[PDB]
């Protein structure tokens, strides 16, 4: 493939409490990351017969 | 936010109606808190003379 993956998350809160209450919830978050190759390099280098042997 | 039995919990070691009244027992180990301690430096710094009995 041309390509990778890797995720991310959030974290949590807390909180008080006294007797009669009830009790809140919370939400995580997540997001993700990626990464692409494009380009390729090179160097080249070419002679000739006539020059090569003399 | 409030539970559905808020108003009608049994509390107990809570006084009166309504049970709001703290009646609890104290739980005592033992400690104290009191002045600190010192001890005198200045006793061979002087010349000494005795009278008793005399």
């Amino acid at each position: 493939s041309n390509q990778a993956r890797i995720d991310r998350m959030n974290t949590v809160t807390i909180k008080g409490r006294t007797p009669g209450q009830k009790l809140d919830r919370e939400s995580v978050k997540n997001d993700k990351l990626v990464i692409t190759v494009d380009t390729v390099t090179y160097a080249s280098t070419v002679m000739d017969w006539q020059d090569d042997w003399t | 936010s409030d539970t559905p039995y808020k108003a009608d919990l049994s509390r107990v070691h809570w006084a009166g109606s309504n049970s709001d009244v703290d009646i609890h027992l104290e739980i005592f180990e033992g400690d104290v808190d009191s002045g600190f301690m010192y001890n005198s430096f200045f006793r061979g710094n002087s010349s000494y003379v005795s009278v008793q009995d005399q």
